[PDB]
């Protein structure tokens, strides 16, 4: 139709190719966390674009939360120059853009029941252990929670047009089944 | 108060099925008034000839 | 004879049978409001929350600082 | 793995426990159960039927010590309660719970909300907010000829 | 404790009669000794806070959503309550503000009828000043009902609507350019309108009775 669903988290990695001292950017940096008997990386928060990045003792970087690709890009590069002027030797190396959850809202409710007897062999509906319906589009390689409000939330795609195309395709499917 | 609530609901479903059969009285209503006005137009245009 | 007098008959049977539908709808619309306000009475709330600090933060639930009095 | 194979038997059997009703037997959490679950439904490249309210009322009500007339009385109010659409997306296990507990509370034997909570493995706040959806249109959900000793147009 | 109760046997012996006359409630006021209620021993406080409660029910009773017939008795059992009190300062009769639009309409309706008992009657308590003219009744702080259909639907409004109906189809015999047989146009009218609409009191009076018979 003509809603389309807005990117709500992207997660990216990046190469900064070197290795790092956690300890070091953890006493250092401006928000960090290191709890290395909870988790093995740094978690530095910032507000510009509103990411977090978990940044590895390997060099690997992963940025999470942003809301559009090009805010990713520069939150990775904010983080770059983070660790870089802790006097680490950081490069920007290999960003990929590893996911894109978009959500959206089709405005009617749904029948899952229907919809989970028709497509079998796609959807997956337990209502014990998830109040949605998970449709594993196949098409684009994505992943639609689909619920009774009406509400899609897209998920696993690391291009914006995936996350289109499986709502486009989708949306034929609950409007078939428009309770 | 649910057996007040139920006498208000069950006269709620009493009157919707009487909206219900008077709107389709006014629906079939209106489609005759639209036969009325096709036939009047046919039938005074035999007169201005 | 001629279909005007149809066209007024009908529109007169149209009118009383509006004024039943306007009537009816009102009825509905009562009984409708009757409906919100059990619901509201079911989703209706005490005194002691009102008690010597009246005012109370809606996050900590701490009165204000107290006066110069 | 056996833990899941058991809950999948039971569900294409065609008497599908809970796991709720898996986990009170196996050494595993439920979350393990539903990992498993899943992912042999993905491997066998199989599936399952997809559980109605009907399903659970033979053995909840039998649980309970309900007579048969409270238990067809609490499928019907619970099928037609899915089928009117009162409650929306929510699981069938807290449906069968409400359900339950309104024709429990309107028959002769009153089960109260914790006793129906152990029994179905439904929280009594899930009973409680499943009910107040069904608790407007008790009635019309009632089976038509339907003797009880307290009046269904009075109920908590 | 228990004063509902004789209210709803003398309002339910008073509905029996099908009568309006206070000629019959004060019959009945003498045969169930109801003026009694008050008689026996009982301290100041206690006696005026009973008085309260028998006044706000009987006058609750007043009002809809109840039956004319009903409203007429709570009218006169609120008259012999009012005036057969043992407090000093006679206790009065809390009159909501919303309800009083409704009061005045009933008290008119009395009054059209020729009802001259109970009209005379509520003006009697409106001159010796028998009301609290107050915002709600019940300070706050922290049986025979009238249904929707019988004012949508009645003998009356279906003799009209078949009248309507039937003056239609004669209307339609003369409006066809010949008399052998009507236009093609118009033969949309419905017959089972009044059908409908019985099966529709039917269903409602007999659901009714089902749930006013027991199980």
């Amino acid at each position: 139709s003509g809603i389309v669903p807005q990117l709500q988290n992207i997660v990216s990695t990046v190469n900064l190719g070197c290795k790092l001292d956690l300890k070091t950017i953890a006493l250092r940096a401006r928000n960090a966390e290191y709890n290395p008997k909870r988790f093995a990386a740094v978690i530095m928060r910032i507000r510009e674009p509103r990411t977090t990045a978990l940044i590895f003792s390997s060099g690997k970087m992963v940025c999470t939360g942003a809301k559009s690709e090009e805010q990713s890009r520069l939150a990775a590069r904010k983080y770059a120059r983070v660790v870089q002027k802790l006097g680490f030797p950081a490069k920007f190396l290999d960003f990929k853009i590893q996911n894109m959850v978009g959500s959206c809202d089709v405005k009617f409710p749904i029948r899952l029941e229907g919809l989970v007897l028709t497509h079998q062999q796609f959807s997956s509906y337990e209502p014990e252990l998830f109040p949605g319906l998970i449709y594993r589009m196949i098409k684009p390689r994505i992943v639609l929670l689909i619920f009774v409000s009406g509400k899609v939330v897209l998920t696993g795609a690391k291009v914006r047009a995936e996350i289109y195309e499986a709502f486009e395709n989708i949306y034929p499917i609950l409007k078939g089944f428009r309770k | 108060m649910l057996s007040r609530l139920q006498e208000l609901r069950k006269e709620e479903e009493t009157l919707l099925r009487l909206k219900a059969a008077l709107h389709d009285q006014l629906n079939r209503l209106k489609v005759e008034e639209l036969a009325l006005q096709s036939m009047i137009s046919s039938r005074r245009g035999d007169e201005m000839l | 004879e001629d279909p005007e007098t149809c066209l007024q008959l009908n529109m007169v049977y149209q009118e009383v049978i509006q004024e039943k539908l306007a009537e009816a709808n009102l009825l509905l619309a009562q009984n409708r409001e009757q409906q919100e306000e059990l619901m509201r009475d079911l989703a209706g709330s005490y005194m002691g929350h009102f008690m010597k600090p009246y005012f109370k933060d809606k996050v900590t639930g701490v009165g204000p600082p107290a006066n110069e009095d | 793995i056996a833990s899941a194979c058991l809950y999948i038997a039971c569900r294409q059997e065609g008497v599908p426990r809970t796991f709720k009703e898996i986990c009170a037997v196996s050494r595993i959490s439920k979350k393990e159960i539903g990992r498993c679950f899943k992912l042999i439904l993905k491997a066998l490249e199989t599936s399952v039927d997809l559980i109605t309210t009907g399903d659970f009322m033979s053995r909840f009500c039998s649980n309970l010590c309900l007579p048969k007339q409270v238990q067809m009385a609490a499928t019907h109010i619970a099928r037609k309660a899915v089928e009117l659409d009162l409650v929306p997306g929510r699981s069938p296990i807290s449906v069968a719970a409400a359900a339950i507990y309104m024709a429990s509370q309107a028959s002769a034997e009153k089960r109260t909300q914790k006793e129906i909570g152990d029994i179905a493995g439904v929280a009594d706040v899930t009973i409680r907010q499943s009910y107040r959806l069904i608790y407007p249109r008790a009635p019309d959900l009632f089976p038509t000829d339907f003797k009880f000793d307290t009046p269904v147009d009075k109920l908590p | 404790p228990g004063l509902q109760t004789d209210c709803e046997a003398l309002l339910s012996r008073f509905q029996e009669t099908d009568s309006v006359r206070f000629e019959d409630f004060t019959e009945l006021w003498r045969n169930m000794k109801f003026g009694t209620i008050f008689c026996g021993r009982m301290r100041n406080l206690e006696k005026n806070m009973f008085t309260k409660e028998a006044l706000a029910l009987a006058w609750r009773y007043f009002l809809p959503p109840y039956t004319f017939q009903i409203r007429v008795g709570a009218l006169y059992l609120l008259y012999g309550l009012y005036n057969t009190q043992l407090c000093q300062p006679k206790q009065k009769i809390r009159v909501a503000l919303k309800d009083w639009d409704e009061v005045l309409k009933f008290q008119q309706d009395l009054v059209n009828a020729q009802h001259f008992d109970a009209a005379y009657i509520f003006r009697k308590l409106r001159l010796d000043r028998a009301f609290h003219f107050t915002a709600m009744p019940k300070l706050l702080s922290y049986k025979d009902p009238s249904d929707r259909v019988m004012k949508l639907i009645t003998s009356d409004v279906l003799e009209e609507m078949l009248n309507v109906h039937d003056h239609y189809q004669n209307m339609k015999h003369v409006i066809s350019v010949d008399k052998s047989k009507p236009d093609k146009a118009l033969s949309l009218i419905k017959d089972d309108f009044f059908d409908n609409i019985k099966n529709i009191v039917l269903e409602h009076q007999q659901w009714h009775k089902d749930r006013k018979n027991p199980s």
